[PDB]
C-alpha cells in the first residue's frame, strides 16, 4: 500500500532499499516460451520451443545468428532482442576486421553487461526486458551463458529460461551428471527430453514447434527448422 | 441504509459517533484501526450504499482461530455499549459524483438515530502551508457553532489551535470533510473536526500522533504520551512481498 | 483548473487560457489613445508615475521613436516593453541597410508580431504581456495606425484605445468620430474630451503628433503651455455648452 | 496553484514570484539616497556590527567607475555577480567609444541583464534592488532598479526595511535647493529614524559623488558628521 | 522524512539527504564480507550463497583483481560493483601509464571515493548501492586496508566487516590481536568468524571464498590453496 | 533532468516564500551540525591558529586517516566542518582554483581572492534547478606580505567575510560570545592558549592531547604546519600549570 | 551512466 | 534548399583562407579539451565530469536563439567575468546586421531540419 | 487492508508489476478504428482487398489511397492513422530504390519489411516519443513464390498466409480460417 | 510528468482526492455521457427488452457465475456438455476496455438452476446497476451462489518472493451462512478482492444469502490448459454434483478449444 510513490522511476530508492522497476522488468522474461541450453566436452547446443499465434501463420524466429561461432536464443521483448543482436553483430564484425581474430565470448558477455547496466541508473530510460542464452566455441572450449534484465550474467553449464521452466530446470539438474561424456545425438536427445517437461501431459513435441542450434569445434553455427529436425527426433521415447 | 448484523437495530441514544474521512495518506482510517483494535469493539451492522467501490476480505482484527474467519466489507459499524461510543470504518475509495449523496445519507441516519455528536478525523496537504504555519504545530481543529456553547472552554483550556479561515474555509485534501462540516452546520448538528498536515509515504507515526491528539481530549486511556496502543495483526506486509533471488 | 498550467495545452473546447490571462493583464496599465486625422496622426497617453519625489529625465515615459518615420506607445510591463522597442529599432535598421529605403509600417508590425507569437507556442517560456500602438507615414498608403496584442495579432484602425477603461473610450470614439473629415485640431479636441471623460491637469497627459512638412516627416511632443491651453479651451467650451 | 511557477499568469493577470522577490527585497537593511544641487549622497546600515570583523574586508558601497557608485538592499550573494558585470560593461563601453559611459546607459544595460531571469523556467529572479549615482556633463543623477528589470529616476528615495516612513520623512523635509552637507545631514537623520539601536560610525557607510568623482567616506569623517547631529 | 526523499538534491528540515540513507540501507540486503589486516598481510573472506548446482564453480565471483598488487571485495548490488571495479582498473592503469610505477593505495581510494560521491549531487542520476574494500602490501609500506561507502567517505581500518550482519562480525573481530599474528592464523580466525555469524534457517547453504595478499605471495593477490581452505573449514566446523 | 520541481514553498531551491525566504539554503545551513564537532580560529598579532575537535569512537579505525585539517597550498591552510565527502570535494575544487589562478596571473593566490572565488562558485548552485548546495563551511588562514595574518570564512549561501576570531560547528554562538568577551578587553603562545581555553570552556571536556589537532602559520615561518602530539601536550601542560 | 547523460 | 542557402563552393570550403581562421573559430573547444585533459590526468575522472555537468545545466536556460542573451552564470563558472577579449569589443553580436526567421532558427536549434 | 489507486500506463518507459508496457498495447488497440483489409497469398499470386468508407459524395474517390505502390512488384495496405503510414511508405520506397542503385537487384519482400520495421521499433532529435499507430500488410512476388507479411505498432514483423487487419479482424480471421485451402487459384 | 526543464509537478494521491470539488450545456453533456454508459438487460431471442429484474420473474435454487475467459471455458467444457440449456437474456455494456458477453441460461430439466457467463469487463460505476438489473430488490430466502475468477500470481502477498510459489493454486472466501466447507484453504489476512465478484459477495453477505467465491492464482492469464484444469477439485463439491456426467468428452472438447483459441500479438517472443 506504501509502494505508490517509490515504483514509478528507476532512479528512486525505496525506504526498504529496493528498486522496484528492475524487478518489474525481470518479471517480463516469463512472458515468453521456454528455451533450453546445455553443453558437453566438444559441442554446445540450443533448443527452443516455437509458438504460432494461430494455424494460418508462420512461427517466429527464436534462434538468431551472430557470428561463425556464436549464436543466441531469446525470451521476452522483441525490440530489445533485435537491438542487442545488432550490437553483438557490430562488435564481432569490428573485432574481426581490426584484429583478424574472433572476439572471445567472455569479452562479448562483459561488453553486453556493461552496456545493459547504464539505463538502470539514469533518467528517461528503462531496463531491457529480454533474457538471453549465448552459446559459443573458442580456444577455451565450449561455453554457455545467461543474461538477466538486471545487467547480470552467469557462466552456467545447463540452464533454461522462459515460462514454466522449473520442470526443465529440475530435469537438467538431475541429469547433469552424464553430460560431459556424450556425443551430439544423445546431447540433443537430452535437450529435447528436458524441453518436453514444459508442455502439459497431453501434447507432443511435434516437428512444427522445435528449433535447434548446434555449434562445435569443426562445425559452425547451424539452425535446423521444419524437415531439418527430423533426424534428431525419431529416437525419442514415449512420455 | 443501516442493516443490523443480527436481527434488530440496537438502541443508540446519547452516543458519540466518531468516523474517518477518505483523505490524503489514509490517516483517519489508520487512526480508526488503532482505536478499534485498542478498545476491543464488536461489529453490529453494515452501512450499505452504492457510493464506494466494493471489496471483501477476512477479519482484519484476528486474535484466535475462532474469529479469523469473519468476512468483512468496505463499510462497517462497531459499537462499545459500555462507554456510549460507536464507530464507523471505510476501506475503499469514492466513485465520482457520489460523495454528496453519501454525506446526505450519513447525516440523515445520524439525525434519525439519536447520536449526541459527531467527531471526524482527517488530514490535509502539507505542501500548501505559508510561513506562519511552518513554525507552528501541525494539528488543527474546527467546531460547529452548535457545539461551541458546550466544550469551547475545555478546548481553550487545552491550548489547541483553531484552523485558519480563508470569509470561508478550504481544506486542500480533506475529501468530504468540508461538505460534512457545511451540511452539519446547515442542519444544526454538533460536530468537531480533527486533522493534521501530512504527506504520502509511511503514515503510521502520523496515525499515532493523531490518536494521541484525540486522546488528549476524549481521555480514553490513562493520561500520558510506550506500547499503549495495539497494532492490528493485519499490518503485516505494507511494502510488498519480498526480494527476488540473484539480484543482491 | 486542469488545462491552465502551460501555453501548450488546448482546452476541450479549443482555448488557450494562458494567452487569455496574458491579454487580461493589459487592463491594469494606463490609457493609450490614438486617432487618425486627414493630415496627420495623433497619440495620447496617461502618466501613472506622478509623484513629488520623481525626476523628469528623458523626453517621454511612454512614447518612443523607432525610425525617421514611425513612433509607438506601450501599455503593459515595462521590462518587456524595453526589449520589444530595442528589437523594433534593430529590425528597422536592418531593413534600411538591406534595401537603402525606409521600412513600411505593416512590414515592421508583422516582423514584431512574429516574434511575439513565437513565445505562445514553444513550452517553457512566458508570453510577452505588452500591447503596442503604432503611427507612421508610408509612401504606399500614407498615414497609418495599428495595434498589437500579446497573442501576436494586429490590425489597422482609424480610432482605437488600449489600457484602462478601453470600452468607454472606444464607444465614445465610435459615437463622435466623422469619416474622412477629421482635421488635426478636431482630433486634438476629441482626444482631450475622451481623456477627460474616461479619466483634468496638464501634467498627467502626453501628446505627440506626426505631420508631413516640405517632404520630410516631423514628430513633435506638445508642450505644457499648449496642452494647458487646450484644456482651458475645452473647459470653456463645455461651460458655454450648458 | 499559481504561486509556485515563475512562468504562469494568474487568472487576474499577475505574476506572483516577482511580488515575492520584491517582498524579499523589502526585508533587508535600510538604504537612503538623496541628490543635492551639486552632488548625490548614499548611505546604508551594516549587518556585521560585532567587534569580531575586519573593517577592510567587505564593503556594501562599491565603485563602478571614476564617477559611478552603487549600493544595494536585499540578498548579499546576488550583488557581487551584478557589480562585476556592471564593471565589465563600463570597461567595454570605454574601449569601444573612448569615453566614460553615461549613467543612464549603464542602468539600462544592468536592467536588461536583470530582466532575462524572469521569463524562462528553471531559474529564479534576483532578490536585490540597486541604487546608482553618477555625474555627467555637470549634472547629478540618481536611479533605482527593481528585481523585475524596471528602473525609475528619483530625487530622494529610501528602500529596505521600514521604507514608507522614510519616504514620508523625506517628502516632509526635502528642499529643491540643497547643498551637499545638508543632504548628508538629512540622510543621516533619515537613517537614524529607523535604526533600532545606538548608531555609531562603525556600523554605517556613507558615499558621496561630485565633480571630483565617486568616493567612499572614511570612518573619521563619518564620526565628525555624527558629532554634529 | 516523507515528502523530502524523492530526489538526491533535496534537504530535509533537519538537514539530511534521505536517498543516500536509503542507498546505504540497501547494502544490508546481501551476505557478509569481512577483512582483517595482520602484521604482514591482508586477508579477505566472503560468504557466498549457492543458488543452484547448474552454475559453474567460479561464477558470480565477489573477489576481484584490480592489478597485480590490489584486491577487492564487494557487497550489495552486483552490477554497480562490477562498474566500480572497471573504474578502479582504469584509474590504476592510467596512473601506471603516466607515472611509470605502481599507484599507492591511498590515492586510488581517494579517486574511487570521489567518483562514487559525484553521483550524490544531481537529480538526473541515482546513487550507487554497493560498498567495497581494498587491500595491498608493499615492503616499504606494509599492509593497507580501506573502506568505501555509498555516500562517498573512505577510512583506513585494522578490521572491517560489511553486509547483513556487520555488528556481530565486528563484535567478534574486536577480540583479536591483529598486530601480532601472521596470515596462517588470520585465515583460520576469519573462517571461524564467518561460520559463527552465518544463520542457518534463513539461508539454505553457503560456500566460503578466501584470499590474501601479503609477504609470502610477494605482494600479489591470490586465491587460498584448496588444502588450507579445507583445513580451515574443518577447524571452524569443529570449533562451532 | 526531466524530474521537474517539487511543489511547495520549501522543497525546492528556486522558489520564493511569501516573504522571500529560501528554505533549502537554511536547511543546508542546518546540515552543518550533522557532524557534531566544533572549530575555532583565532588571529594573533603575528600568527594565526586553527583548533578543531577530533572524535574516533571505533578501536578498529586507523587514527592517522581521520583528519579535518587540509593544506590547499604551501602557504594556505584550511579546516572544514560538515559532511565529510562534501568537505573533501570542496577542498579539491579549491586546490584546482588556486592552481588555475597561479597559471593565469603568475603569483600565488591570496586568501581573500580564494574565498571570493569559492563563494562565487557556490552562489550559482542556489539559482539553478539542477544542482544542490554543499553542506559545509570553510575557514582559511594565511599570511599576507603587507597586511599580516588573515582569517576568512565561507558558508553554503555564498556569503564570505574576514574576521578577527570566529568559530563554526554546533557551539558557534557560545564560542562567539566567549571570543567577544576576550577580544573586548597577543604573542604566539597566547593565541594557542586562548583558542584551547575557549574550546575547553565551551565544551566542558578538559581535553587530552589525543582529542585535538592544531595548525599554525607565523610571520617567521609562513608555511602551514600541523602541530604534533608532543607539542600539543606541552601546550596543554603549560596551560594547566 | 553519468557520462551518458552529457552525450 | 537552394533558396535558404546559396553561393557555396565545395572546393572553396576544404581549404581555409587564413592560417588563423580555424584556430580562432575553435579556441574555446581546444582550451576546454586541454584543461579537461590536465585535470583528468592530475585528479581523476570525477572533476571533468562535474565540470561538464555544471556547464550543461547552466547553458540550458537562455532566450530563444533569435534574441541576444547575457550568459552570466556560464561566465561566472568559466572565469571570464573579469577578463575582456577581442570577442567582446569587435563586431558586437547584439547588433548583428542579419537575422533569420524565429521559427526556423528554433527548429534548427532542436535539429529537426 | 485498504484499497487504493495505482497508475502504470501514463508513460512509455514504465513497467507494470507484470511487465506489460501498456502504452504499446493502447497503440495496438488504436488500429481498430481503421478499415478492414484482407490479404491472402496463393500459389499464383497474392490478393489485397480493402474498403474505402467514403464520408461524403462530394469527395473525390480517387484520393483515399488504401493500397499503394512500394515498387514494381510489392504492395501495401492501410489500417489506422494515415499520417504515419505515409512516412513509413516513403522509407520503404527510398530503401527499395537505394538497394537497386547499389546492387542492380530487386529487394526481397522480407528484406524490405525488415528495413521498414527497423525504423518503427525505436522511440523514447527526429525520432518520435510515441509508437506509430498504424499496421501495414506487405505482399508481392520474388525469386520465391508469392509472399505475405505483417507489421504492428510494436515494430515486429511475422510472415503469414492469411491476414485480416481493421475493425472486423476477429470475424474476418475466423472466416478465413474456415474457408482457406492449401492450394487454390485466383478466383476462389 | 515534466515536459520541459524546470516544470513544477505535484505527486499523485493514492486516495483519489485529486478531482477537487469544483450551464445547461454541462448538464446536457453529462446526461449524454451517462446514457452512453448505461447497463441494459435485453432478451436476445426476438423481442426488444425486459421490464422486471431477471431473478424477480423466475424461481431460483442455484446460481453459478463465471468471470473471465478461463472460468467460462471451464463451465463450457465440463457443465454445458450435457443437457439442454435455454438462453434467457444478455447484457449490453460499453467501457474503454470492452467493445459469451454476459449471457444467462437455465437448465430445461430443472428450471430453477441458472448459469451465467460474463467474459467482459464491468467498470466500477456499473457494478451496482448490474446488481439491480440482475438480482433486484426482493432477494429470495433459499439460494446458493458459486463464483469463479482468475487472478495473476503477482497480486499475492507473501513473506517469500512471489516467484517461489507453486502456482496455480486455489483459495476461497465464504459467507457466514455457508454451512458447507471448502476444498481449498481460505484467503490469508492481508489480501483483498475487488470488482464484480466482491460486489456479488458483499450483496449476498449483507442480505444473508449463502455464497462462496473461488480464486485461481496463475502465472499466465491467457487460455491455457493448466489454468483450466486447476479448477477440477470444485467438481467434487455438492454445488456441482448432478451437472457433470462425462469427463473424457469434456477433455476432448477442451483440447479442441485449446487448438482454436485466437490470434495473438507480436510483443513477446
Amino acid at each position: 500500500m506504501f509502494r505508490n510513490q517509490y515504483d514509478n522511476d528507476v532512479t528512486v530508492w525505496s525506504p526498504q532499499g529496493r528498486i522496484h522497476q528492475i524487478e518489474y522488468a525481470m518479471e517480463a522474461v516469463k512472458q515468453g516460451s521456454a528455451t533450453v541450453g546445455l553443453k558437453s566436452k566438444t559441442h554446445a547446443v540450443l533448443v527452443a520451443l516455437k509458438r504460432a499465434q494461430s494455424e494460418l501463420a508462420a512461427h517466429q524466429k527464436k534462434i538468431l545468428h551472430v557470428d561463425n561461432h556464436i549464436g543466441i536464443s531469446i525470451a521476452g521483448l522483441t525490440a530489445d532482442a533485435r537491438l542487442l543482436c545488432n550490437f553483438m553483430r557490430q562488435e564481432c564484425l569490428d573485432s574481426r576486421f581490426v584484429f583478424d581474430r574472433p572476439l572471445p565470448v567472455s569479452r562479448l558477455v562483459s561488453l553486453i553487461g556493461s552496456k545493459t547496466q547504464i539505463p538502470t541508473q539514469r533518467y528517461g530510460r528503462r531496463p531491457y526486458g529480454v533474457g538471453l542464452l549465448i552459446a559459443g566455441y573458442d580456444d577455451m572450449g565450449p561455453h554457455i551463458f545467461q543474461t538477466c534484465p538486471s545487467a547480470n550474467y552467469f557462466d552456467c553449464r545447463a540452464m533454461s529460461i522462459g515460462a514454466r521452466s522449473q520442470s526443465a530446470r529440475t530435469y537438467l539438474e538431475r541429469h547433469m551428471s552424464e553430460f560431459m561424456e556424450c556425443n551430439l545425438n544423445e546431447l540433443v536427445k537430452h535437450g529435447l527430453r528436458a524441453l518436453r517437461e514444459t508442455l502439459p501431459a497431453e501434447q507432443d513435441l511435434t516437428t512444427k514447434n522445435v528449433s535447434i542450434g548446434i555449434v562445435g569445434k569443426d562445425l559452425e553455427f547451424t539452425i535446423y527448422d521444419d524437415d531439418d529436425v527430423s533426424p534428431f527426433l525419431e529416437g525419442l521415447e514415449e512420455r | 441504509m443501516f442493516v443490523p448484523c443480527g436481527e434488530s437495530a440496537p438502541d443508540l441514544a446519547g452516543f458519540t459517533l466518531l468516523m474517518p474521512a477518505v483523505s490524503v495518506g489514509n490517516v483517519g482510517q489508520l487512526a480508526m484501526d488503532l482505536i478499534i483494535s485498542t478498545l476491543n469493539m464488536s461489529k453490529i451492522g453494515y452501512f450499505y450504499t452504492d457510493c464506494l467501490v466494493p471489496m471483501v476480505g477476512n477479519n482484519p482484527y484476528a486474535t484466535t482461530e475462532g474469529n479469523s474467519t469473519e468476512l468483512s466489507i468496505n463499510a462497517e459499524v462497531y459499537s462499545l455499549p459500555s462507554r456510549k461510543l460507536v464507530a464507523l470504518q471505510l476501506r475503499s475509495i469514492f466513485i465520482k459524483y457520489k460523495s454528496k449523496p453519501f454525506c446526505e445519507k450519513l447525516l440523515s441516519w445520524v439525525k434519525s438515530s439519536g447520536c449526541a455528536r459527531v467527531i471526524v478525523l482527517s488530514s490535509s496537504h502539507s505542501y500548501q502551508r505559508n510561513d506562519l504555519q511552518l513554525r507552528s504545530t501541525p494539528f488543527r481543529y474546527l467546531l460547529t457553532p452548535s457545539m461551541q456553547k458546550s466544550v469551547q472552554n475545555k478546548i481553550k483550556s487545552l491550548n489547541w489551535e483553531e484552523m485558519e479561515k480563508s470569509f470561508c474555509i478550504r481544506i486542500p485534501g480533506g475529501g468530504i470533510t468540508k461538505t460534512l462540516y457545511d451540511e452539519s452546520c446547515s442542519k444544526e448538528i454538533q460536530m468537531a473536526v480533527l486533522l493534521k498536515f501530512v504527506s504520502e509515504g509511511d503514515n503510521i507515526p502520523d496515525a499515532l500522533g493523531l490518536v494521541e491528539y484525540l486522546n488528549e481530549w476524549l481521555q480514553i486511556l490513562k493520561p500520558l504520551s510506550a506500547s499503549r496502543w495495539k497494532i492490528p495483526s493485519s499490518w503485516r506486509l505494507l511494502f510488498g512481498s519480498g526480494l527476488p533471488p540473484a539480484l543482491f | 483548473r486542469r488545462y491552465d498550467s502551460r501555453t501548450t495545452i488546448f482546452s476541450p473546447e479549443g482555448r488557450l487560457y494562458q494567452v487569455e490571462y496574458a491579454m487580461e493583464a493589459i487592463g491594469h496599465a494606463g490609457t493609450c489613445l490614438g486617432i487618425l486625422a486627414n493630415d496627420g496622426v495623433l497619440l495620447a497617453a496617461e502618466r501613472r508615475n506622478i509623484h513629488k519625489l520623481l525626476d523628469e529625465v528623458f523626453f517621454s515615459e511612454k512614447i518612443y521613436k523607432l525610425n525617421e518615420d514611425m513612433a509607438c506607445s506601450v501599455a503593459g510591463i515595462t521590462s518587456d516593453a524595453n526589449v520589444l522597442t530595442n528589437e523594433l529599432r534593430l529590425i528597422a535598421q536592418r531593413y534600411l541597410l538591406q534595401y537603402q529605403e525606409p521600412i513600411p509600417c505593416e512590414q515592421l508590425v508583422t516582423a514584431l508580431c512574429d516574434i511575439k507569437q513565437a513565445y505562445t507556442q514553444f513550452g517553457g517560456k512566458r508570453p510577452f504581456g505588452v500591447s503596442l500602438l503604432y503611427i507612421g507615414w508610408d509612401k504606399h498608403y500614407g498615414f497609418q495606425l495599428y495595434q498589437s496584442d500579446p497573442s501576436g495579432n494586429y490590425g489597422g484602425w482609424k480610432a482605437t484605445c488600449i489600457g484602462n477603461n478601453s470600452a468607454a473610450a472606444v464607444s465614445m470614439l465610435k459615437q463622435d468620430y466623422k469619416e474622412g473629415e477629421m482635421t488635426l485640431k478636431s482630433a486634438l479636441a476629441l482626444a482631450i474630451k475622451v481623456l477627460n471623460k474616461t479619466m483634468l491637469s496638464a501634467e498627467k497627459v502626453e501628446i505627440a503628433t506626426l505631420t508631413r512638412e516640405n517632404g520630410k516627416t516631423v514628430i513633435r511632443v506638445l508642450k505644457q503651455k499648449e496642452v494647458e491651453q487646450l484644456i482651458k479651451k475645452h473647459e470653456e467650451e463645455e461651460a458655454k455648452a450648458e | 496553484g499559481y504561486s509556485f511557477s515563475l512562468t504562469t499568469f494568474s487568472p487576474s493577470g499577475k505574476l506572483v514570484q516577482i511580488e515575492y522577490a520584491l517582498a524579499a527585497v523589502a526585508g533587508g537593511a535600510p538604504s537612503v539616497g538623496i541628490k543635492a544641487a551639486n552632488g548625490v549622497v548614499l548611505a546604508t546600515e551594516k549587518k556585521q556590527k560585532s567587534i569580531l570583523y575586519d573593517e577592510r574586508s567587505v564593503h556594501k558601497v562599491e565603485p563602478i567607475t571614476k564617477h559611478i557608485g552603487l549600493v544595494y538592499s536585499g540578498m548579499g550573494p546576488d550583488y557581487r555577480v551584478l557589480v562585476h558585470r556592471a564593471r565589465k560593461l563600463a570597461q567595454q563601453y570605454y574601449l569601444v567609444y573612448q569615453e566614460p559611459i553615461p549613467t543612464a546607459q549603464l542602468v539600462q544595460r544592468v536592467a536588461s541583464v536583470m530582466q532575462e531571469y524572469t521569463q524562462s523556467g528553471g531559474v529564479r529572479p534576483f532578490g536585490v534592488s540597486l541604487l546608482i549615482c553618477g555625474w555627467n556633463e555637470g549634472r547629478p543623477y540618481l536611479f533605482q532598479s527593481d528585481p523585475s528589470g524596471a528602473y525609475f529616476a528619483w530625487k530622494a528615495t529610501a528602500m529596505g526595511k521600514n521604507y514608507v516612513n522614510g519616504k514620508t520623512f523625506l517628502e516632509k523635509r526635502y528642499n529643491e535647493d540643497l547643498e551637499l552637507e545638508d543632504a548628508i545631514h538629512t540622510a543621516i537623520l533619515t537613517l537614524k529614524e529607523s535604526f533600532e539601536g545606538q548608531m555609531t560610525e562603525d556600523n554605517i557607510e556613507v558615499g558621496i559623488c561630485n565633480e571630483a568623482g565617486f568616493r567612499r567616506l572614511t570612518p573619521t569623517e563619518v564620526k565628525d558628521y555624527l558629532a554634529a547631529i | 522524512g516523507t515528502g523530502y526523499d524523492l530526489s538526491a538534491s533535496t534537504f530535509s528540515p533537519d538537514g539530511r539527504v534521505f536517498q543516500v540513507e536509503y542507498a546505504m540501507k540497501a547494502v544490508e540486503n546481501s551476505s557478509t564480507a569481512i577483512g582483517i589486516r595482520c602484521k604482514d598481510g591482508v586477508v579477505f573472506g566472503v560468504e557466498k550463497l549457492v543458488l543452484s548446482k547448474l552454475y559453474e564453480e567460479g561464477s558470480n565471483k565477489r573477489l576481484f583483481n584490480v592489478d597485480r598488487h590490489v584486491g577487492m571485495a564487494v557487497a550489495g548490488l552486483l552490477a554497480d560493483a562490477r562498474s566500480l571495479a572497471d573504474i578502479a582498473r582504469e584509474e590504476a592503469s592510467n596512473f601506471r601509464s603516466n607515472f611509470g610505477y605502481n599507484i599507492p593505495l591511498k590515492h586510488l581510494a581517494d579517486r574511487v571515493a570521489m567518483y562514487v560521491h559525484a553521483y550524490t549531487l544531481y537529480s538526473a542520476v541515482r546513487p550507487f548501492g554497493c560498498s567495497f574494500m581494498l587491500g595491498s602490501y608493499s615492503v616499504n609500506d606494509g599492509a593497507q586496508l580501506y573502506m568505501i561507502d555509498p555516500s562517498g567517505v573512505s577510512y583506513g581500518y585494522w578490521g572491517c566487516a560489511i553486509g547483513k550482519a556487520r555488528q556481530a562480525a565486528k563484535t567478534e573481530i574486536e577480540k583479536l590481536q591483529m598486530k601480532e599474528m601472521t596470515c596462517r592464523d588470520i585465515v583460520k580466525e576469519v573462517a571461524k568468524i564467518i561460520y559463527i555469524v552465518h544463520d542457518e534457517v534463513k539461508d539454505k547453504a553457503f560456500e566460503l571464498e578466501l584470499s590474501w595478499v601479503g609477504e609470502l605471495t610477494n605482494g600479489r593477490h591470490e586465491i587460498v590453496p584448496k588444502d588450507i581452505r579445507e583445513e580451515a573449514e574443518k577447524y571452524a566446523k569443529e570449533s562451532l | 533532468m526531466s524530474r521537474g520541481s517539487s511543489a511547495g514553498f520549501d522543497r525546492h531551491i528556486t522558489i520564493f516564500s511569501p516573504e522571500g525566504r529560501l528554505y533549502q539554503v537554511e536547511y543546508a545551513f542546518k546540515a552543518i551540525n550533522q557532524g557534531g564537532l566544533t572549530s575555532v580560529a583565532v588571529r594573533g598579532k603575528d600568527c594565526a591558529v586553527i583548533v578543531t575537535q577530533k572524535k574516533v569512537p571505533d578501536k578498529l579505525l586507523d587514527s592517522s586517516t581521520v583528519t579535518h585539517l587540509f593544506k590547499i597550498t604551501e602557504n594556505i591552510g584550511c579546516v572544514m566542518t560538515g559532511m565529510t565527502a562534501d568537505s573533501r570535494s570542496q577542498v579539491q575544487r579549491a586546490r584546482y582554483e588556486a592552481a588555475n589562478w597561479k597559471y593565469k596571473y603568475g603569483y600565488e593566490i591570496p586568501v581573500d581572492m580564494l574565498c571570493k572565488r569559492i563563494a562565487d562558485i557556490s552562489q550559482v548552485y542556489t539559482q539553478n534547478a539542477e544542482m544542490r548546495p554543499l553542506g559545509c563551511c570553510m575557514i582559511l588562514i594565511g599570511i599576507d606580505e603587507e597586511q599580516g595574518p588573515q582569517v576568512y570564512k565561507c558558508d553554503p549561501a555564498g556569503y564570505y567575510c574576514g574576521f578577527k576570531a570566529t568559530a563554526a560547528g554546533v557551539k558557534q554562538t557560545e564560542s562567539t560570545s566567549f571570543l567577544e568577551k576576550k577580544v573586548k578587553k597577543w604573542t604566539f603562545e597566547q593565541t594557542v592558549e586562548t583558542a584551547i581555553t575557549c574550546l575547553s570552556t565551551v565544551l566542558s571536556i578538559d581535553f587530552k592531547p589525543s582529542e585535538i589537532e592544531v595548525g599554525v602559520v607565523t610571520v617567521e615561518n609562513p608555511k602551514f604546519r600541523i602541530l604534533t602530539e608532543a607539542e600539543i601536550d606541552a601546550h596543554l601542560v603549560a596551560l594547566a600549570e | 551512466a553519468l557520462a551518458s547523460v552529457l552525450e | 534548399d537552394l533558396l535558404r542557402k546559396g553561393f557555396s563552393c565545395v572546393k572553396n570550403e576544404l581549404l581555409p583562407s587564413h592560417p588563423l581562421e580555424l584556430s580562432e573559430k575553435n579556441f574555446q573547444l581546444n582550451q576546454d579539451k586541454m584543461n579537461f585533459s590536465t585535470l583528468r590526468n592530475i585528479q581523476g575522472l570525477f572533476a571533468p565530469l562535474k565540470l561538464q555537468m555544471e556547464f550543461k545545466a547552466v547553458q540550458q536556460v537562455q532566450r530563444l536563439p533569435f534574441l541576444s542573451s547575457s550568459n552570466l552564470s556560464l561566465d561566472v563558472l568559466r572565469g571570464n567575468d573579469e577578463t575582456i577579449g577581442f570577442e567582446d569589443i569587435l563586431n558586437d553580436p547584439s547588433q548583428s546586421e542579419v537575422m533569420g526567421e524565429p521559427h526556423l532558427m528554433v527548429e534548427y536549434k532542436l535539429g529537426l531540419l | 487492508m485498504f484499497l487504493t489507486r495505482s497508475e502504470y500506463d501514463r508513460g512509455v518507459n514504465t513497467f507494470s508489476p507484470e511487465g506489460r508496457l501498456f502504452q504499446v498495447e493502447y497503440a495496438i488497440e488504436a488500429i481498430k478504428l481503421g478499415s478492414t483489409a484482407i490479404g491472402i497469398q496463393t500459389s499464383e499470386g497474392v490478393c489485397l482487398a480493402v474498403e474505402k468508407r467514403i464520408t461524403s459524395p462530394l469527395m473525390e474517390p480517387s484520393s483515399i489511397e488504401k493500397i499503394v505502390e512500394i515498387d514494381a512488384h510489392i504492395g501495401c495496405a492501410m489500417s489506422g492513422l494515415i499520417a504515419d503510414a505515409k512516412t513509413l511508405i516513403d522509407k520503404a520506397r527510398v530503401e527499395t530504390q537505394n538497394h537497386w542503385f547499389t546492387y542492380n537487384e530487386t529487394m526481397t519482400v522480407e528484406s524490405v519489411t525488415q528495413a521498414v520495421s527497423n525504423l518503427a521499433l525505436q522511440f523514447g532529435p527526429g525520432a518520435m516519443s510515441r509508437p506509430f499507430g498504424v499496421a501495414l500488410l506487405f505482399g508481392g512476388v520474388d525469386e520465391k513464390g508469392p509472399q505475405l507479411f505483417h507489421m504492428d505498432p510494436s515494430g515486429t514483423f511475422v510472415q503469414c498466409d492469411a491476414r485480416a487487419i481493421g475493425s472486423a479482424s476477429e470475424g474476418a480471421q475466423s472466416s478465413l480460417q474456415e474457408v482457406y485451402h492449401k492450394s487454390m487459384t485466383l478466383k476462389e | 510528468a515534466a515536459t520541459f526543464f524546470g516544470e513544477v509537478v505535484k505527486a499523485p494521491c493514492r486516495a483519489g482526492t485529486e478531482d477537487e470539488e469544483e450551464t445547461p450545456e454541462d448538464r446536457e453533456v453529462r446526461l449524454q455521457l451517462a446514457r452512453k454508459r448505461e447497463v441494459r438487460l435485453l432478451r436476445r431471442q426476438t423481442k426488444t427488452s425486459l421490464e422486471v429484474s431477471l431473478l424477480e420473474k423466475y424461481p431460483c435454487s442455484k446460481f453459478i457465475i463465471a468471470i473471465g475467459n478461463n472460468a467460462v471455458a471451464f463451465l463450457s467444457s465440463f457443465v454445458m456438455n450435457s443437457g439442454v440449456w435455454e438462453e434467457v437474456g444478455c447484457a449490453k455494456l460499453w467501457n474503454e476496455w470492452c467493445r459469451a458477453f454476459c449471457v444467462f441460461y437455465h437448465l430445461k430439466s430443472n428450471p430453477s438452476v441458472f448459469l451465467c457467463q460474463c467474459s467482459c469487463y464491468v467498470a466500477e460505476d456499473q457494478q451496482y446497476q448490474w446488481l439491480e438489473k440482475v438480482f433486484g430488490s426482493c432477494p429470495r430466502k433459499n439460494m446458493q451462489i458459486t463464483i469463479l475468477t482468475c487472478r495473476h500470481v503477482t497480486d499475492y502477498k507473501t513473506s517469500e518472493s512471489t516467484g517461489s510459489l507453486p502456482s496455480p493454486f486455489l483459495r476461497a472466501l465464504k459467507t457466514q451462512n455457508f454451512k458447507d466447507s471448502a476444498c481449498c484453504p481460505l484467503l490469508e489476512q492481508p489480501n483483498i478482492v475487488h470488482d464484480l465478484p466482491a460486489a456479488v459477495l458483499s450483496y449476498c453477505q449483507v442480505w444473508k444469502i449463502p455464497a462462496i467465491l473461488y480464486l485461481c492464482y496463475t502465472d499466465v492469464m491467457k487460455l491455457d490448459l493448466i489454468t483450466v484444469e486447476a479448477f477440477k477439485p470444485i467438481l467434487s463439491t455438492r454445488s456441482l454434483k448432478g451437472l457433470v456426467k462425462n469427463i473424457p468428452q469434456s477433455t476432448e472438447i477442451l483440447k479442441k478449444l485449446m487448438t482454436t483459441n485466437e490470434i495473438q500479438s507480436n510483443i513477446y517472443t
